[PDB]
């Protein structure tokens, strides 16, 4: 489908609120100088998934591969759009006096 | 009377409102995960209030 675009968009939300999150920790530990200078298992875990979220979005919004093989580009040509020849084109034909004469 | 200083010493002023919530949501020790992530984002929802 065509929602992965709002999967990152949320993935990327939810890493931005999470990165907000450890800034207001950090500033909380040095205003008070603690020892433990160990970020919350809360904010870690949501960091964590939404980072894996945004990656598996994005290793999908990326596009989709294409064959190698070239005999498998042409395999729906036809002879009706190859023999013209956009240069060559002649217009003195029947479908002038016949299309609006 | 301040001619006189004999000792002198520089206390720091207390917090201002804004530091006083960082206290709140840290520290509060909550039981569960789940409830440490609702306490820290009523605390960041005050803050967006603000």
């Amino acid at each position: 489908p065509s929602l992965w675009k709002g999967l990152v968009g949320i993935g990327l939300f939810a890493l931005a609120h999470a990165a907000f999150s450890a800034a207001q920790h950090r500033s909380y530990m040095r205003l008070t100088e603690k020892e433990d200078e160990s970020l919350p298992i809360d904010i870690v875990l949501q960091t964590l998934l939404a980072f894996a979220v945004t990656c598996y979005g994005i290793v999908h919004i990326a596009g989709e591969f294409k064959d190698m093989d070239a005999t498998s580009e042409l395999k729906n040509k036809t002879f009706d759009t190859l023999r013209n020849h956009p240069s060559f084109y002649v217009f003195n034909h029947r479908g002038r006096v016949l299309f609006r004469p | 009377s301040l001619a006189e200083v004999v000792c002198l010493e520089m206390v720091d002023l207390p917090l201002t409102g804004a530091q006083a919530e960082l206290e709140g949501e840290f520290g509060k020790k909550a039981d569960g995960l789940l409830g440490m992530f609702l306490k820290r984002l009523s605390s960041q929802l005050i803050l967006l209030q603000a």
